[PDB]
């Protein structure tokens, strides 16, 4: 002679979700600047001597007697 | 007669979704600037361009 | 009186657990290509300019 008691209690709440994943890379950054060029002033500086002996010999070679 | 007791405790509920997935990443940094020229790459440039309008300077510096 | 009753039956289930967390942010990307080379073409610019120069001056000498 007893009545089953009343249902228990609510259950716990479940697991929490599995963490997520990372995200994806980013973008590839830009393109680097492109080189530097030389000034005129520095090419004239390396190269005035040059050139001014090149013609000298030429010229000199060209004005010979046999 | 008295009553029972209450009944166990439920089970615990159901595992919860997955997190979202994690912000993209920054962009990446900027690739490395192109080469200059080194002095002695001037030089030889220079020195091509002579050899390469030879024929222009003998032109200009013949005599009568 | 009597017995007691049986227990009861069991409760119902807990709500649904919380989502998992975000991701972890995602790595930087990578370095972008190289810029170009200066080319030689500045370089053959002046020289020509320079050569042009030279021989104007040495045939002013007539």
């Amino acid at each position: 002679s007893g009545p089953p008691g009343p249902p228990g209690p609510p259950g716990p709440p479940g697991a929490r979700g599995q963490a997520g994943v990372m995200g994806f890379p980013g973008p590839p950054g830009p393109p680097g600047p492109p080189g530097k060029e030389a000034s005129e002033q520095r090419i004239r500086e390396l190269c005035g001597g040059m050139i001014s002996e090149q013609i000298a010999q030429l010229a000199a070679h060209l004005r010979k007697p046999l | 007669g008295p009553p029972g007791p209450p009944g166990p405790p439920g089970p615990p509920g159901a595992r919860g979704e997955p997190g979202n997935i994690g912000f993209p990443g920054p962009p990446g940094p900027p690739g490395p600037p192109g080469r200059a020229p080194t002095d002695q790459h001037i030089k030889q440039v220079c020195m091509r361009v002579i050899q390469e309008h030879f024929a222009e300077m003998a032109a200009s510096l013949k005599r009568p | 009186s009597g017995p007691p009753g049986p227990p009861g039956p069991p409760g119902p289930p807990g709500a649904r657990g919380q989502a998992g967390v975000m991701g972890f942010p995602g790595p930087p990307g990578p370095p972008g290509p190289p810029g170009r080379d200066a080319t030689d073409q500045h370089i053959v610019d002046v020289a020509l300019k320079m050569l042009q120069e030279q021989l104007a001056e040495v045939a002013v000498s007539a």
